[PDB]
């Protein structure tokens, strides 16, 4: 027993040397002090960038009428499976299933905001407009009227 | 509160706004 | 990219901290909690009293006793250094997290300065995307933004002007000069000549050949207008 | 400490209702090439044209780069000034045209002037006043919410519009804390804790600052400068977050990108809606292209149709050729570098060769730039050097002479250590002749 | 390495010991060729075991050089 433990002590100081030796090439304490941001703070920030600058996002949120209107064409041929093939999520894949997993909850919570492009060109719902527009008729009779 | 009824002046003030041991250690 | 990396900047970072092995931790939860907290060197005990954020800090952290961690006042992070060596009997395999080190010694409260060498290639990658550390390493670092480096021109300025960043001037070698075109050369007749430009030898064993990029023969394969601002060897 | 190749270039030197002085500004000689030069920039601080081009035409070292550091310098850093050489614009992500595209947008300088009224305090008084309700009801009704505000030799105590509760609630802010308020926004930040509570308790994470001085409510005119390009790549650019679109952007290294004629439009129209607002103004800017003879005949023509844009700041270009073939042609053989079409559109300057007194008149001012004596022997010597194969071979020659005498124990530098470095370091003639 | 005869997770003496779940080490008996043997594990490997989803009568590999569970 004494002789298992001796053999156990030096090899927990091995391990315990070999880990205490990690180092790296810049602490996250360098990269915060070439990274920060000088002295700016929202004291002297100006306001007139959250109009002046626009991302992404934002854009495509605030002009929902256009992208609504002009998304007409959907894919001819698709395979539903292919969706979960690609990024490996499939039951029988390589991937751990406790990984699998986890990422299907992070991409369950989220948010994309392209959400409506999606919806869009994946079926052309007709809209309220095509009652005008299917019956020539009823053309007539909008432009009399 | 929904029968016109006012709410209680601590909790008023906190909404506008906005003893034991539990975890105790020591090394042996 | 290659003239910044031949210039480095020595800049120095003032840290304070506090670090000791925490003897015992008694909290009290109603309102807000409030508790004690006791932390020990090898010559020093004190008990301090903690505040809500820090308490948060120290259940998100989860640090038993006879752990040794570190706390930056400015900021309250809480960092598990390890555990001592007394609890180190107490299990037959162990994790990758855990750690077995010394508890620290003299006073529980230190203040201490790093001096860091970074080169201004390495400031502009890290300062142009969010994860440009890698790149530092990976090469795939793309063509940075010129306001950017125009911003870091400004930045280690300001830190030069405060005193906090010294400037180290290299040498920069450039084996087989002939093999650059002739762009290269009327880029570099200008880029030797910026406030931070390092000092550039050249070595070539060409004589009197064909400038690349051009249809005539030069006296050593390169304009004369950089050798106009070079001297020979 | 550093002395680059135009530390001594402090301005163009000319005076009011004048011309250029013999030597001033580091300058000497070259009085046709100051003035013009003095012309242009008025014509540019004019800020009422757009694509008006001049060429720095001359042979090598005769002061093209130091006037058009010059220009720089005598605009100021407060005028934008883009700095490029023409080999820069051939890329490997992008097409030539949009770098140049990106550098003449980048050029184009907007200054945004706005006044802040703000109250900044500590809090000391947090106390609803009850009022009766309109519609009665019997409940408890407040009509202003009242704050109490210290700073150095400033005390307040404030009505605010009900509203602010919920920016408190979001704030969350508490008694003792320090405050941004906002006298027509009705925003709240919290910043602090005051320094006069860090002693209550031993341990905080928080970061306790020290409490605002003057009066509570402080007036400020803050300015920020800022360039077309910079806009145009916030508004190319994701957010960045933790929605998807910043997922896939970390993912795939973000490269240039040929942004659309749209965005550029959208940009250029809420500039000027905000200008018309009359809280901006537009700088045009100096984009100076060195060695413009390195630029395809695609770039030249793409400057052809870039110099008609509305919007455009003055470019300055310099070239040391004479008469060569411009480069994606087979036989066009014209002025300088630049092609025949180009050339229309643009204004030529001539820069003289030196004298042997400006030599020596521009290496004395130099050795003054470094921090270095100079005998008189040493300095006519010098000159006569340059003067037989070259100003700035003589002028790097300065500097090991300088380590030379040093070497000596010597502060003063003695024809022997001009000679000493002649022998050490070849010129380019002795080198050619070998 | 072996195969898992029994698993009892055990929480601290004191509840005030710990945070939460206040879970203590735990105890696995592996089983080989030439015996066994009754480990004491941190309860992050306990952690990894939960992770790795092993039942009673798995067979197990374990490395105290890292702390990762097969
Ligand atoms: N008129 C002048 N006054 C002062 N220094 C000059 C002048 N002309 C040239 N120089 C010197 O020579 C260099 C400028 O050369 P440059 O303008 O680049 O000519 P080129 O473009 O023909 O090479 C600078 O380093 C400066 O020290
Ligand atoms: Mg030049």
């Amino acid at each position: 027993k004494l002789e298992g433990t001796v053999d156990m002590l030096n090899f927990l100081k091995m391990v315990n040397k070999l880990r205490c030796d990690r180092r790296p090439i810049f602490g996250k304490n360098l990269i915060d002090l070439l990274t920060k941001d000088r002295r700016v703070k929202y004291d002297k920030s100006s306001i007139i960038d959250n109009e002046l600058i626009k991302p992404l996002q934002t854009r495509v949120l605030d002009n929902r009428k256009i992208i609504d209107t002009f998304a007409v064409l959907t894919p001819s041929a698709v395979s539903l499976d292919m969706r979960k093939l690609a990024l490996g999520l499939n039951d029988d894949s390589s991937v751990g299933e406790n990984t699998r997993l986890k990422v299907m909850q992070n991409c369950f919570e989220v948010s994309n905001p392209l959400h409506q492009l999606q919806t869009k060109l994946t079926i052309a719902f007709p809209d309220k407009s095509l009652l005008q527009y299917d019956c020539g008729k009823l053309q007539k009779l909008a432009i009399l009227l | 509160d929904f029968p016109n009824a006012p709410p209680n002046l601590k909790d008023f003030n906190t909404n506008l706004f906005g003893m034991k041991t539990v975890f105790h250690s020591i090394l042996p | 990219q290659a003239f910044r990396k031949s210039i480095g900047i020595k800049i120095k970072e003032e840290t304070e901290l506090i670090e000791g092995e925490v003897v015992e931790i008694q909290i009290d939860r109603s309102g807000h909690k409030q508790g004690k907290l006791t932390i020990k060197t090898t010559d020093m005990e004190t008990i301090y009293e903690l505040g809500n954020k820090m308490i948060d800090g120290l259940t998100k952290e989860k640090v038993l006793a006879g752990d040794v961690i570190s706390i930056d006042k400015a900021s309250g992070k809480i960092t598990k250094l390890g555990r001592s060596f007394a609890r180190s009997r107490d299990y037959d395999a162990m994790g990758a997290d855990t750690r077995f080190v010394q508890c620290p010694e003299g006073e529980l409260q230190k203040r201490k300065t790093v001096v860091h060498t970074v080169s201004l290639h390495e400031i502009d990658v890290i300062n142009s995307r969010t994860q440009g550390f890698l790149a530092l390493f990976t090469g795939d670092t793309g063509e940075i933004r010129s306001e950017v480096r125009d911003q870091i021109n400004t930045k280690v300025a300001e830190w030069k002007e405060e005193g906090k960043a010294e400037i180290v001037p290299g040498v920069l070698f450039i084996d087989e000069v002939h093999m650059l075109d002739i762009e290269c050369f009327s880029f570099i007749n200008r880029a030797l000549e910026d406030e931070f430009a390092p000092i550039v030898m050249m070595a070539t064993n060409r004589g009197v050949s064909k400038t690349r990029g051009t249809n005539y023969k030069s006296p050593h394969g390169l304009p004369l207008d950089l050798l106009d601002r070079s001297i020979i060897i | 400490t550093r002395t680059a190749a135009h530390t001594h270039i402090k301005g163009l030197g000319l005076d009011e209702s004048g011309v250029a002085k013999r030597v001033e500004g580091g300058f000497v000689g070259q009085i046709e090439a100051r003035e013009a030069c003095g012309v242009i920039v008025d014509l540019i601080k004019a800020k009422k044209m757009s694509g008006r081009a001049i060429l720095l035409a001359g042979g090598p070292s005769t002061g093209k780069t130091a006037l058009a550091l010059a220009i720089s310098q005598e605009l100021g850093p407060k005028v934008p000034f883009c700095p490029l050489v023409g080999s820069e614009l051939y890329s490997v992500e992008v097409k030539k045209t949009e770098t140049l595209m990106e550098n003449f947008r980048r050029a184009i300088g907007l200054r945004i002037k706005e006044t802040k009224e703000v109250y900044e305090g500590e809090v000391t008084e947090l106390t609803p006043e009850d009022a009766e309700n309109p519609l009665g009801g019997y409940g408890k009704t407040i009509s202003h919410v009242i704050v109490g505000l210290k700073s150095a030799k400033g005390t307040k105590t404030l009505r605010l519009d009900p509203t602010i509760y919920e920016s408190i609630q979001r704030e969350k802010v508490s008694i003792g804390d320090v405050i941004y308020i906002e006298a027509n926004t009705g925003a709240v930040k919290r910043v602090g804790r005051s320094d006069a509570y860090a002693t209550e308790f031993d341990l905080e994470t928080e970061e306790y600052v020290p409490l605002p001085k003057g009066e509570v409510h402080k007036k400020k005119e803050i300015v920020q400068d800022v360039t077309l390009h910079d806009l145009d790549v916030a508004n190319a650019r994701p957010q960045g977050g933790q929605d998807v679109i910043s997922m896939m952007g970390q993912l795939l290294k973000p490269k240039k990108t040929e942004i659309t004629e749209k965005l550029r439009q959208e940009v250029n129209k809420v500039v000027a809606k905000y200008i018309d607002q009359g809280v901006a103004e537009l700088i045009p800017g100096v984009l100076f292209i060195d060695e413009v003879n390195m630029l395809d005949i695609e770039i030249f023509t793409y400057l052809n149709k870039a110099l008609e844009s509305n919007i455009a700041p003055v470019v300055v270009l310099a070239s040391n050729r004479g008469m060569t073939t411009v480069r994606g042609t087979e036989d066009v053989i014209s002025p300088h570098g630049v092609p025949p079409d180009l050339i229309d559109r643009l204004l030529i300057v001539r820069t003289l060769p030196y004298d042997k007194d400006e030599i020596r008149t521009i290496i004395e001012r130099r050795a003054t730039v470094e921090r270095l004596q100079v005998e008189s022997s040493a300095l006519d010597l010098l000159a006569t050097m340059g003067t037989e194969t070259s100003l700035r071979y003589a002028l790097q020659l300065l500097a090991p002479c300088g380590i030379l005498a040093q070497t000596s124990n010597r502060k003063e530098i003695v024809v022997n250590d001009v000679n000493e470095a002649k022998l050490l370091f070849l010129d380019a003639k002795r080198s050619t002749k070998i």
